Order: structure tokens, then sequence, then C-alpha cells
């Protein structure tokens, strides 16, 4: 109730992939279509995918700034003390990684 | 109990630098709500009961061409005592800047109070 | 897409190789103090959201209550899973357990 | 001009081949503007603009072409256009709908929108729903959401919210099938409506709107179920989804009266839409689960639509009520020991909400229990005296204005005494809820100005 | 010193089971010793 | 947290590894290079520090995800450091393995014997084989014969772990207890030490100049001794078929290293099983790039009235300006025939941007390590880096991870009453009024809940507020008794909505003597200082009344001592 | 949207997907339609179409 | 060395006799873990198909790689290891933190899983200069773009007219170009060459 509930207690986004809380964000999608939740590390860049079989649209995701993605949507959401979240980052300036393994794959 | 706060808009000002506020009241148009507790110069009027959030001060601002407001801020309420015109030395020519207003606050005693 | 199939099996294989049977049990036949206490909480949480009911409310507003009446007259439809430290465990149906 | 037109566009697209993408946004911009803006792009050349899109609208079907469409379905008062231009902008969204049927989403939304509107305005809109919605079924699950979205709110102008309901009406009329989202939102919209009647019982303007609403809704129902709709049409569905619906959502919530009586006159309309109706709510009064509260409301639903419908058989209604007090006999034989036992009298609330209802129902029909030898159809005139000297002691524990009717009413009759009874009862003399679930009859008069002359041929005013 | 036994879990490659108290509570992850130490299950019908 | 938001996904296990340059590159939203961080009309500078790319900033909207400062949950960026630079977190360990190298034949000093029994072991204890690992020591029947010895090992630690695999002693993820961890960190110890301790190389016979340290993260490379030189050409037949050391240099020797010595690294850095099969390599002792944090995690503060920039700001914005100047450093560098420029102006390019080099990681080591710092312009004290973050004071751990600030509780002196049951709480209006204990809406109480929400914000039993099945909340703050009478009749209408179907409205109604709070007085020293009482509202009291057989369980004695109440 | 209440956490095929032949898909829909019988409504009836057209009809 | 090439088709396809058309549906057999609402504690399969699968028909769906149909034989996978597949009481693990179940279940799927290359046909509902629009089993959109409609046939105010100067009519067989997947509904690229 006290150290988490009645305090922050908010979801968040991890990819179960390569189980990160930092590196997922919303798509920015067309107008009409719905955004969806991705993963920056597990995707590839658009064009350097074709580079290397069809590509399927569900497969695709792009940001803001425009770039296209391939890739990346194993995420779902866990609950966390937000400061976790702090933390991960604090750690990632320092070069370190945490990976969470979520449950289930 | 008695408090005394001081209200000083030089605060900002660079030493000696054109004054950008005054006291008193704009010609802009603003609540007039705020005269229930603020005379014509922009001081508050002796007397007046101030709970958290009235106006105990109003000047008018030149670089927001607006007239605002400092407002009372402790959850206890008051009432006010004595309003007293810090006027500065230096020679007249300048105008009021600095005012302090003494707030008087009731002491009914309560549960708690120790004897 | 075939693999965790495979994934799945072994799991749910493996899970199946822990579990100690009933005529095998060996834990306390009285229901903790803990257990007790969940649940009854659990149960009024379940009683807040509608779940069907199995005695008579008589009154009664307190979904706290309502769950403690239930376990009076031991119609608690839960069971209580103990994990022995090796992560193996005893299922005790709430109606079984000694209750005091 | 015309020609050099068809130069500027078809250049334009050349140039969109090579993703310049200038020419057309230029042209775009041109025909987002403002209804009002005298440089918004002219009929002539929209006429151009259009029909060439149309002829090949693949080339279009790109990131580059995205802007280009949405400020073609975004063109303002397009139903306002001219018929030979309109027909090439239908032509045009039919085009663009087949291929990539992503847009139909974007358009039906404004349609419904146009609800709103008068009869007249927006059969266009509805025309191009039936059309899409045939070919397209998939789509009625968005577009099911989109009829709640943009419902307008009780606070929002009447002319929207009377247009909103025109158009669910037109819309009603060629997709029968989606028919539940549009009663779920009229449902919903009229409870808001009763619900804040009553607890405010600005105000003559709730009025007039959930009067116009209502004398719409009713009007409709007068017409969309009948008889000939009942044996092969949808009419007869409709009145099942809606008898469900209304008895749901009536069925449960709190204290508040203003759109069960749509219920109460269309019933009334043909004596097999009271039958089924009724038998329904009987379903309802003596299932077993039911909350100690709905069993109550229905019975209070039940005596006062018994006493106040106008389109009954005498006998339809009064044997099922005498089945139900022999239903009586059984409650007070399985239970008074059940009262010299441990306990209250509060343990039999339901008894009492039910022989109200049927004492109450007996008050505004008596005249009509006598049979032709002046004998009383369920032996009323032994039975209710059986009830009153029971131990339940039903004249103690039951409301304070009935009660008391019944009583005078009895009495003159020769069916029951009770004034010494009475006597006897304030001489010996949670529970406030209780008290409120029994003041409340859902059936007491309505109100208001054109319903109350459409029920009369339904009501039995007390004079 | 937070650091220095990060270091030494980071060059270990260590994974945190998150059995202790100390653990779960930086993950936000119900406590073990008392409440989590059994498992619920609902006995359903048909 | 909310009991109609339930979370499917679980976090079970947490790994700690090393960001790679090429996962930052891919992940990043923005490479940040402008050390200017506002502009004139105080927007973000593209490519500076508060770059949209990285979240929404104030009141513009993220550039990544569109999101304003309320649902944007930021995003990192990186910068590009032209030289590499040694993670001062782990530089001891590095110092390590550079001294036990050998420079010439790139196996560590140690005989390659000794360093394949200790990764016998080592191996071993990932299994948590601990009588195996001494087992191994038990094995012995010149360079033909230790080949066989190696071997023999070999075959007996795949045949300990076969055995135990078989049966019920280990899985494939290993097993680790106390126990093992213990005698796996005595044997990296004892391995650490073996390998320091060696000079002349035992595989090849040669000497590698000695390298010597600062507190400050560089490295001096001491030339050879005589003797030394002497011995070195001696074997210099058998190899035929002071001063400062780039940090590329010692990453080059490293890497040789690491492929050479790659089997006993692989269970040096692996307390389990190395399952994911991952190389050890020593790019982690490095870093080509610097991961910078969200925005939201850096921002401004105010000091009352006066703005201060954000400190972790004013570290990076010196990264970023010794890295323009040192790409210019690159530029003049080749930008200059080697012909015209000079032996004399080679030494003075060199100076300079050996300069450089040593400035830019000193301010880098400053920061996550500011005791590794050249103190500033001597005053102004230190600006803390992200270690002094983490620890200052009782540290972010205990201070706000292992303890944090509540809510919803309530504090005050305490009054003594023996009116109230000795399980009881006796509690003031003022905060009857302003508790909220949130209830689902159900038949069972739809009655007091109407009732609640009719009495409304400030008529005692009332409600502050409504959720809807739509989790939206309705403020019964500004509202008339006519308003609340018809939000009170709508609380349990049916769902006209399949989404949210299985939900009921939930009204935050106000304290009541039904309800339990948690008391507590400080210091909390046993259990007993925090107990449950059912609560009794008690009007007109403005302090918390409690019964005196409670005196003994907190240790209060009614002298203007202060508790705690939480709901 | 799609929450907890209405989305699977995880969908997984266990199998590769085996072709079902023309007298099968019919007696699925035959079947399928009969048990399921307010979204859903209205999508059985759109299933029903399907299985016309399937048939050859209008 | 690398995998990523775990996204490839693992659900072949070919065509037909007495006919030419392809085959795409399929059935699948899936497990999917799923939340119980307390609401549902006494009608568990009931449960888990209005919550669940109900929303899944006539949607296209990412893991089967097509549009699900429907589905029969949905089973719960009792939390209680040592009962029978028989039984009709069954145990389902309640989250710690809420009142929902999370159960496992099995259940077979139908799928209309089209693919690039495959060979339909089509009812035409819609001509126009710049496409053909049709039906696929009178349920899924197509359209053929006017210039994957071969060179010499021709438009008239419309409809169109073939290699032979004879109006098309109904039935029309095509191959796929690509599949929309993403809008509102499925939507068919098709082709004539
Ligand atoms: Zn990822
Ligand atoms: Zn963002
Ligand atoms: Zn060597």
């Amino acid at each position: 109730d006290r150290l988490l509930n009645s305090s922050d207690y908010t979801q968040a986004s991890v990819c179960r992939e390569c189980g990160s809380i930092l590196t997922t964000q919303q798509s920015v999608p067309r107008i009409g279509s719905i955004s969806t939740v991705c993963c920056r590390r597990c995707s590839m860049r658009f064009e350097d995918a074709k580079k290397l079989i069809f590509i399927d649209d569900s497969q695709i995701w792009e940001d803001g700034q425009g770039n296209k993605f391939v890739g990346g949507n194993e995420t779902t959401t866990v609950a966390i003390p937000f400061v976790l979240k702090y933390l991960d980052s604090e750690l990632s300036a320092m070069g370190i990684r945490l990976r969470y393994n979520v449950e289930p794959k | 109990m008695y408090k005394t706060e001081k209200v000083d808009l030089a605060l900002n000002r660079n030493r000696g630098d054109p004054i950008t506020q005054h006291f008193g009241f704009g010609n802009d148009e603003w609540p007039k709500e705020w005269l229930e507790k603020l005379d014509e110069d922009g001081l508050p009027y002796i007397g007046t009961y101030v709970e958290e959030g009235d106006p105990i001060c109003a000047y008018f601002d030149d670089t927001l061409n607006k007239t605002k407001i400092k407002t009372y801020h402790s959850s206890e309420p008051a009432y006010i005592e004595e309003v007293n015109l810090i006027g500065d030395e230096s020679n007249k020519f300048q105008e009021l800047q600095t005012v302090s207003i003494k707030y008087r606050i009731r002491r009914t005693p309560q549960i708690g109070d120790k004897f | 897409p075939e693999d965790f199939q495979q994934h799945e099996q072994i799991r749910r294989k493996t899970l199946k190789e822990k579990a100690i049977p009933k005529d095998q049990r060996a834990t306390t036949p009285y229901m903790t103090k803990y257990e007790r206490a969940r649940i009854l909480g659990t149960r009024a949480l379940q009683i807040s959201m509608n779940a069907p009911v199995f005695v008579d409310l008589e009154g009664e507003t307190d979904p706290l209550r309502i769950a403690m009446k239930e376990l009076a007259e031991k119609k608690i439809p839960l069971v209580i899973r103990r994990y022995l430290p090796d992560g193996s465990f005893e299922d005790w149906s709430v109606e079984e357990l000694i209750v005091d | 001009s015309a020609a050099m037109y068809s130069r500027f566009v078809k250049s334009a697209l050349d140039d969109l081949d090579k993703n310049d993408s200038t020419q057309i946004g230029i042209i775009a911009n041109q025909v987002a503007l403002p209804s009002k803006n005298p440089e918004r792009i002219n009929d002539k050349n929209l006429n151009i603009l259009l029909d060439i899109l149309s002829s090949n609208i693949n080339r279009i079907e790109s990131s580059r072409g995205t802007f280009l469409i949405q400020s073609i379905i975004n063109f303002e008062k397009w139903w306002e256009l001219p018929p030979h231009t309109l027909s090439k902008y239908i032509y045009f969204i039919k085009i663009l709908c087949s291929s990539i049927p992503k847009w139909w989403q974007d358009v039906s939304m404004i349609l419904v929108s146009c609800f709103i509107l008068p009869i007249k305005q927006t059969v266009c809109h509805h025309d191009m729903l039936k059309y899409f919605l045939r070919m397209i079924p998939s789509s009625m699950g968005f577009i099911d959401t989109y009829l709640a979205k943009f419902f307008p709110n009780k606070n929002d102008t009447r002319r929207k919210l009377v247009n909103y309901t025109s158009n669910l009406l037109k819309l009603r009329g060629y997709c029968s099938e989606l028919g539940f989202q549009i009663w779920s939102l009229l449902i919903e919209k009229i409870i808001s409506i009763d619900v804040e009647l009553q607890n405010e019982l600005g105000i003559k303007e709730l009025s007039t709107k959930l009067d116009s609403i209502l004398t719409l809704v009713s009007t409709h129902v007068e017409e969309q179920v009948t008889p000939e709709s009942l044996e092969s049409g949808e009419g007869v569905g409709v009145f099942n989804t809606l008898t469900t619906l209304f008895k749901t959502h009536v069925l449960p919530t709190y204290y508040t009266r203003s759109i069960q009586y749509i219920m109460f006159h269309v019933s009334q309309q043909q004596l097999e839409l009271m039958d089924s109706f009724l038998v329904t709510l009987i379903d309802i009064s003596f299932a077993v689960n039911e909350a100690a509260e709905k069993k109550i409301k229905s019975l209070q639903y039940l005596g006062s639509y018994i006493a106040r419908a106008k389109k009954l058989s005498r006998t339809q209604i009064i044997f099922v009520a005498s089945y139900l007090t022999s239903w009586l006999n059984r409650y007070v034989i399985e239970r008074e020991e059940e009262v010299d036992q441990r306990g209250g009298m509060e343990r039999f609330k339901h008894f009492y909400a039910a022989f109200q209802a049927l004492c109450y129902i007996f008050c505004f029909r008596h005249n009509i229990f006598r049979d032709t030898d002046g004998n009383w159809e369920c032996e009323l005139d032994k039975f209710f005296q059986r009830m009153v000297i029971s131990k339940f002691n039903p004249l103690k524990f039951c409301n304070e204005n009935v009660m008391l009717m019944f009583a005078r009413i009895a009495q003159q009759e020769s069916v029951a005494y009770c004034f010494s009874i009475i006597e006897n009862n304030n001489n010996e003399r949670t529970r406030q809820q209780f008290i409120d679930l029994q003041s409340y009859f859902p059936y007491d008069p309505l109100f208001l100005k054109n319903y109350k002359i459409l029920m009369k041929e339904y009501y039995i005013e007390w004079s | 010193t937070t650091c220095q036994f990060l270091t030494k879990a980071v060059l270990d490659n260590e994974r945190e089971q998150l059995d202790s108290p100390s653990a779960r509570i930086v993950v936000g992850k119900l406590n073990n010793v008392g409440t989590g130490s059994f498992d619920v299950l609902a006995k359903v019908p048909n | 947290m909310d009991i109609s938001k339930p979370v499917g996904s679980e976090i079970t296990s947490v790994d700690f590894g090393i960001l790679t340059a090429k996962e930052i590159r891919n992940l990043s939203a923005k490479q940040i290079t402008n050390p200017t961080v506002l502009d004139n009309l105080g927007h973000p500078v593209s490519g500076g520090l508060y770059d949209l790319a990285l979240g929404a900033f104030l009141r513009n909207l993220c550039s990544t995800c569109g999101l304003d400062e309320k649902f944007c949950p930021g995003h990192q960026g990186h910068i590009e450091l032209p030289v590499p630079c040694y993670n001062p977190l782990f530089f001891n360990q590095l110092y390590i393995y550079l001294r036990a190298s050998c420079l010439f034949c790139h196996h560590f000093r140690l005989k390659s014997v000794e360093v394949h029994r200790y990764a016998c072991k080592l191996r071993l204890l990932q299994y948590g084989l601990i009588d195996e690992s001494y087992k191994l020591d038990e094995i012995t029947l010149s360079s033909t014969l230790l080949n066989e010895l190696k071997s023999k090992r070999s075959e007996y630690v795949d045949m300990a772990i076969a055995k135990a695999l078989s049966d019920g002693r280990t899985t494939e993820r290993g097993s680790f207890t106390a126990t093992v961890n213990d005698e796996r960190k005595k044997l990296v110890h004892e391995f650490h030490k073996k390998l320091l301790s060696r000079g002349k190389c035992d595989n090849c016979g040669m000497f590698s100049p000695k390298f010597r340290k600062d507190g400050f993260t560089k490295i001096f490379e001491t030339a050879l001794n005589e003797k030394q030189i002497t011995n070195n050409r001696v074997k210099g037949f058998i190899r035929q078929d002071s001063t400062y050391i780039l940090s590329t240099e010692v990453k080059n020797i490293l890497d040789t290293v690491f492929r050479k010595e790659q089997c006993v690294l692989q269970y040096v850095f692996h307390s389990r099983p190395n399952l994911s099969r991952k190389l050890v390599k020593a790019d982690s002792f490095f870093m080509d790039v610097l991961v910078v944090p969200p925005t939201r995690f850096r921002l401004p503060s105010k000091l009352g009235e006066e703005v201060h920039e954000n400190s972790q700001n004013q570290l990076l914005s010196k990264v970023l300006t010794t890295s323009l100047l040192i790409r210019d450093l690159n530029d003049d560098l080749s930008k200059l025939q080697k012909d015209k420029v000079s032996l004399e102006d080679r030494r003075v390019i060199f100076s300079r941007l050996m300069n450089a080099f040593v400035t830019i990681q000193n301010d880098v080591n400053a920061f996550i390590d500011s005791t590794k710092a050249q103190g500033r312009t001597s005053g102004k004290v230190p600006i803390p880096g992200v270690k002094q973050a983490l620890e200052k004071k009782e540290g972010l751990f205990r201070k706000h991870m292992m303890g944090k600030r509540v809510n919803y509780a309530a504090r005050s002196v305490i009054s003594p009453d023996p009116n109230i049951e000795t399980n009881e709480i006796g509690v003031p209006p003022v905060f009857a009024v302003k508790l909220t204990y949130p209830e689902p809406v159900t038949a069972y109480n739809i009655a007091e809940l109407r009732q609640a929400v009719i009495n409304g914000p400030d008529k005692w039993p009332g409600a502050t507020q409504i959720q809807n099945e739509d989790g939206s909340l309705v403020s019964l703050i500004g509202m008339s008794v006519e308003q609340r009478k018809a939000l009170a009749n709508q609380l349990l209408t049916p769902s006209s909505n399949v989404s949210t179907h299985t939900l009921n409205k939930k009204v935050y109604r106000h304290i009541k003597n039904r309800d339990v709070v948690l008391m507590n007085r400080q210091p909390t020293l046993h259990k007993a200082s925090m107990m449950g009482h059912k609560v009794r509202v008690l009007p007109n009291e403005k302090t918390l009344r409690l019964h005196y057989a409670n005196t003994g369980a907190y240790n209060a004695d009614f002298d203007g001592d202060e508790m705690n109440m939480h709901f | 949207t799609a929450t907890t209440l209405n989305t699977p956490v995880v969908i997984h095929a266990t199998q590769l997907p085996q072709h079902v032949s023309t007298d099968e898909v019919l007696q699925f829909l035959e079947s399928f339609i009969d048990e399921k019988e307010t979204n859903l409504s209205s999508s059985i009836s759109q299933l029903k179409r399907i299985q016309r057209d399937f048939k050859g009809l209008p | 060395a690398r995998f990523i090439k775990k996204h490839k088709k693992q659900v072949t396809n070919p065509i037909d006799e007495k006919n030419g058309t392809s085959n795409c549906i399929v059935r699948v057999p899936i497990a999917l873990y799923v939340s119980l609402a307390p609401m549902y504690l006494e009608n568990p399969l009931q449960g888990v198909m209005k919550q669940h699968l109900n929303p899944l028909v006539m949607k296209y769906n990412n893991k089967v790689g097509g549009v699900v149909l429907g589905y029969e034989g949905l089973k719960i996978l009792d939390a209680d290891p040592l009962s029978k597949e028989d039984t009709s009481e069954k145990l389902i693990k309640i989250t710690p933190d809420t009142p929902f179940g999370f159960t496992w279940c099995h259940v077979n799927l139908y799928v209309w899983q089209p693919q690039v290359g495959d060979v339909l046909e089509g009812y035409i509902f819609i001509q126009s200069a710049s496409h053909i629009g049709l039906l696929i089993h009178d349920a899924f959109n197509a359209s053929i773009k006017k210039n994957n409609i071969p060179v010499d046939w021709t438009f008239v105010h419309g409809h169109w007219v073939d290699s032979n100067g004879e109006p098309i009519d109904g039935k029309l067989r095509f191959t796929v170009r690509n599949v929309h997947t993403t809008g509102r509904v499925v939507s068919v690229d098709g082709t004539l060459i």
C-alpha cells in the first residue's frame, strides 16, 4: 500500500525481447491508424531492412521525425516503481544495461 | 500573535534602475473584488480580515502592461494592523518601493496548548 | 512458433513433475493465520465485484463481513497453494483446512 | 482556363510521380479553404480536378498523395455543392473507398454527425452509409463507435440533439442490423433526461427537449411496430430488443420517471404488445435470485401498469394476479411460522410489496372485478379478509396511502373490513430505504403535453 | 557503496533472481516471507 | 495503483550487463552535438541537450512520440566521443588485465596450464560442483605432458558436469548458493594475485614493460630495464616463424589478449553458465559513446524566484566544447602536409592533442566519479557527478527506495480519551472529510452510496467524487444538490460499452467508523508501534484521540508528541 | 482500445495451420453460426452472408 | 549466425481442382493466455468467449497471419495438473494485486490467410476509369488499379471492356499483388498481368 500503491505505482512499457523499459515509445501513425508500442533497440531502420521474402504492413512503424522502422513489436506493460526508471536511466549513462526478464513470453 | 512581512518590489531591479513596478492600480481590466481588501494606493485598508489567497498588495507592472497582486500566504487568517511606508533616503525623488505589513492573528487557547 | 509450442510443453511437463500429490501432502492441516487473512480479503474483493455469493446476506453491506460469513459456513470456493522452498507445492481447499 | 486547368493538374500529377509534390499541395490547399473564402477552388475547376483524379485513383494512393485526399474529404459543406459537381464528388469517394477502404471511416463519421440536420439534409449521407455497410460489412465495428462518439451531450444545443436523433432514425431505415448501438444511444440519452428531471424535481429547456425527443420516438414506434410488421417484420424483433433493453436500464436504477413511459405507451398499441411484455414482467417478478430491490421495483411496475393501461383485456390481467395471490397463500404458509420464528416482519418486505401492488390494482380496477352475477372474480371478498387477519398483518407493514385507499374501497364493496385493525395497529404503536422504495410507483400519472393526449386511449385517470 | 557492488554485478554478468526483500522492493514485487508463501487458485465448474 | 487496471506481464529476474556502442546508436532518438542549450527565445537548440527528440520540454511536444510533458516518457539520445575513453567505473579491473598481459605472445604471463586449471575450477563452480573443483586439483599422472594434463582435467570437468546434470545436482542454468559464491570469489582473487605475480612471461619467456596509473585514470608505460632487454633478444631467434599511452593502444592490447585468453575469461566474467554464448570483449571496459538520458530528467531548478541551470548539463556541455575542439585538432592534423609540416610541428600538434584528450577524459571521469576529476578553479566546490547523485547523504537507495514520502496519511498531536474503545482512534472531522477510500458500487451498497453522493464533499458521511467505468473522475465539489441527486441516480446504470462492461462505478466516500487505519508513533522500534485501529469520527475535535491502554505499545506520553494516521 | 480485459496477453500457434476442405468450412460455419444465436449478433449475420457466397447464392 | 529470419511464412499454400483458385481457409490450433473477470467465475468458458475470442472475429490477427473467421473447441487448462482433462471443476490462479484470474486456453481458429501470388475470384461491384472493385467470397474488399489491368483493355461511360471488345461482369479472376491490412477492414490489391 504504502511504499508502492498509495504513492507511485504506474504501468510502464517493456520490450519482452531486449528486456528494456527505456527504449520503448508510442509509434506515430498516419491519420486514421492507431498508435502502437514499439522498441527502438529491437527494430531496424526501414532502409537497412529492405537491403536484406516480403515485409508485412503491421511490422512497420514510424516516429515523429518520420523515419520508418521494421519490427520491435514485442512489448507489454509491467507495474514498476517509477524510481526504477530513474535508476535504469542513470545506469545507462554509466554504460550499464539492466535487462528485465518478463513473463509470459 | 503578530507577524510583520516586508513587501519590497525593488527586489529584482538592478541598482538605481528604472522603476518597473509602482504601488497602485493600472487602467487595464482587473478583478474589482480586489478593492474589498485594497485601498486606492494598492495597499490594504487597516483592519481588514485577510485569509489565504486574498490580496495584500497591488501594483502595476510596466514590463507586463498588467496590474498584479501579492497574495496572503498563511493558512491562518489574520487582520491588518499597521501598514508602514518605508520611503527611501538619498534625497527624495524616489517613489514608493518598500512597504511593511503587520498581521494580527487571534489565539484563543486550544486543545493541545501547553500550560 | 513451432518452438514456442515446444517451450510451453516443457514448462507444463515440468510443472506437473513437482506438484506433490494430495495423498502425499505433509504440511499442517490447520489454516494458517496468514492464509485466513488473505482468503478473507481476496474473497471480499470478489464479492465487491459481483461474484456469486453462497450465503444469505441478512443486511450485511461490508464485503469482508460477507466473506467471514462464507468462511464460517465453509462456502468459500478458494484453494490455497502452499509452496515448499524448492518451488513444489501442495493444493489445500479452504473447506478442508481446520480453521482457528 | 478550362483546358489550362486540365493541364495544371495533369502536370501536378506528373510532378507527383517525380515527388516534387508542390503543385498538388497548391491545389489541395486551394480546395481545403473554408466555404466562406472566395479564393476556394470554384465548381468548374473542381469538376475538372475531380474527374481527372477519379479516372486513375491509383496515381494518388501514395504518401505524397495523402494530403490531397485529406483535403477533399474535408471539403466544407460538400452536400451543398452542385448537382453535376456533387455527382463527381460522390463518384470520387465511391472510387476512393473501393481500393483503400480506409477513408470510409472518416467519411461516415462526418456523415453521422450530420444527423442533427433536418430530415432532408442527410439523404446523401445515409445513401452512402447504406451503400458501404453492404459492401464492407466489417465496417459496422468502428462506425458503431462513431454512433457513440458523436452523440450530442444533454447540455449541447437542442437542434444538435434533435438532429442527431433524426439521422439515427434515418440510418435505422437502411441498416436494420446496426440497430443495437442506436437503441443503446437513445435509451442512454432518454434515461439522462428522466433522471435529471426527477432530481430537479433552464428546466424549461429540458422539458421541451425531452418532450421533442419522446414524442418523436413514440410516433416512430406507433408506425414501426405494426401488425403487418409484427407477423412478417422487424417490428416484432424491434419490440423484443427494445423491451429487453428498456427493462434492464429501467429494471435497475433508482427513482425517476420520464422514459419508462415509452414502454407504457408502445405496449398499449396492440393486444400482443401488452401480452408478451407483461409476461416478461411476470418472469422478472418471481425469479428466486433477484435483488430484494429488483423484485420490489418490478412489483411496483406491475401494479402501476395494470392500473393505468387502457388497451387491456380485463381477464388476461386479473387471472394472473389471482394466481400470484395464490402465490400469496403459499408465501405465508411457507413463512409465517417463519413468522413466529426468529427474525422480524422485514424478512417479508417483498410480500407486502407485491400485496400492495395487487391491492392498488384492485382500487383502480375494482368496479371491474364484479362479474355478471355480482360475484367477485378471484373470490376477492373471501380472499382479502384472509390476508388481513393472517399473521403477516399486511395492514401494518404496507404503504400509508394505498392501504388506506384499499380500506376505503374494500369496505365500500363489502370486500373486506379494516378500521378496527388500523386502530389496533397504531395503538400497539436500512428501514428507510425500504420506506423509500415502497413510496415510488413508476406508473403514477405522467406530466406533459402531447404524450398525455397520445396516452389517453391507454390511460385511466383517477377521475 | 552502490557503484562498487554494481560494478561487481556487471562484471559477473549477474542475474538478480529477485528473492530478497530488498530486491523485490526495488522492482515493485510483492514480498516473499509471509503472504508471499502460497498461491490462490479458483475452483471453476463446467 | 488501481484494482481495475490489472497487469498480466510480470518481471521475474533482472540481468546486469554493458551497453555496446552499437546498441546505443541504434536506439538513440537523436545525436547531441551542441553545447548550447537554449536560444534567445528560450526554445531548445536543435541538436542540443534539450532537443525535442529526447522528449517534451515545457510547452513543446516530444518530436519522437508526439506526446506532451505529461504523457511523454522521454527518450534517450547519445553523444559521439571522438576518441575512446576508459569507463571510469571499470578502470581497476582493466588495470589488472592490462598489467597481467604479455605484450609479445598476447597470453597472460601466467603459464597456460595454470590458467587452464583456473578455467576448469570456475567452470565447475558455475554448476555448484564444489567437491569436484577440489578433485580437479588432484590430477597429475615440459610441454608434451602438459597438454595431456590439460586434456585430462578437461575431460574430468565435462564428465562431472554431465554426471551432475543426469542426477539431481544441477541444471543448465547452474547452481548458485552462498558457499558456492564464496569458493568462486576466492578463486578469482587467487587467480588475479597469480596474474600480477609474474614478471617474465611463463609462456614465451619475454619481458613486457611495466604499466603504472593515476587516480585520474591515465596509464603510463615504463620502458624496459637493462638485464631485461638483454634477456629479450636472447629469445629473439625463437620468435621467428616512461610515457603516457593512449586509451586506443590499451584497447588494442586487451582486444588481442581477450581473444587468446577467451576460455578463462568466459568463466571469470560469468558466475552462471553463459547460455547466451556472447564473447567476452575488451570493449566492455571502454566506451565510444555516452548515453544522454531523457530531457525530463535534465531540467533547470527554481530556487524561489531565481532559475539555476541543471548541473548535469553543465558537465555535458564541457564534453561538447572539448569535442568540437578535438574535431578541429583532427582537421588541422591531416589538413597539413607532412612535407611542409614538421617533426617540429609534428611534436607541437601532438602536444596539443594529448592536452585535449587528457582534459576531456578528466571531465568525463569527474562525472561518473568526481573523486577522479581535477578540482576546478580552486573554489566553487565540485559539481556532483552521477556517483554523487546516487550516493548523496544516505543515498538514492535508502532515501527514495527503501523509504519514501507517502500520501493520504495524516499527522496530529495526540490527546488522551477514556471514552473510545481500546482498539479505536478518535479522528477529527478535519481529517474525516479529506481522506479518500474508494468504494465500488454494487446492489448491496447502492442505498448507502446514493446518500453519500447526495451529501456531497462537505457533509459527513459524504463523498468527494465518482469514478466512471471509463476510469474518468467527476468532481462533486462545485455542485448543487440537484446535480448531485442526478449523479446519484445513475450510479448503477448498465453498460453501454462492451470494453468496460465488467466494471462498476466507484464512489470516493468520506471516512467511516466502519474503517481501519494504521497508527504510528516514531521511533518505530517494534511492530506494536504501528498498529491497526478502528476509526471513530468525533465532532469538534482538532486532535487525534487515543485510549490510554495504547501508550505502552507506542511509548506515547501525551506531552505534545505526534502520531501518523495511514489510510 | 485494447486492455487486459478484452485482449489476450499473448497468442501462439501450437501447430502449422492445416488446410480445410469446402465441406469442412461449411460444417464449421453451420455450427458456429447456430451456437452464437449486440456486436456478436451483427457479426454472425455477416458471417452468414459469407457462407452464403461460398455456396454460391446472391 | 543471426536469425531475425524467424518471421518467415511457415504456412505455405496451393491452388484447387475441379477449379483454379487458391484455398486460403485454414484451421490452426492455438494456446492463449487470457484474463477472466470475477463476474464470470461461474461461467469461465462464457467469459473467455465474451472477453477475448468474440472480439477476434472478422478482424486480422497478427499471430495467425490472417483474418479470424471463428473458433471451435475452447478448453481451459486446469492450473491443477493432477486433474483429469474430463472434470468440469478447474483452477484458475488469481492475480496477487487484483481479483482477476489468468488462465491458459486451447482453442481452434479458422483463418483466411491470403498471400501475395494467390489466385482469387471476386464479384464486381464498381467500375471507374481508375480501378475495378470486387468482393471476394461476398465479404472482403478487393481492388485492381488502373495500370494492373492489361494495356489493350478499354473503358467507357462507367464500365470496363476487355481485349476482345466485350464487357466484363460479375465473377472475375485475379492474382494477389499486395494485401493491405492496417485500415478499418482488410483490402486486397489484385492484378491481371
Ligand atoms: Zn527491445
Ligand atoms: Zn516522447
Ligand atoms: Zn608471452
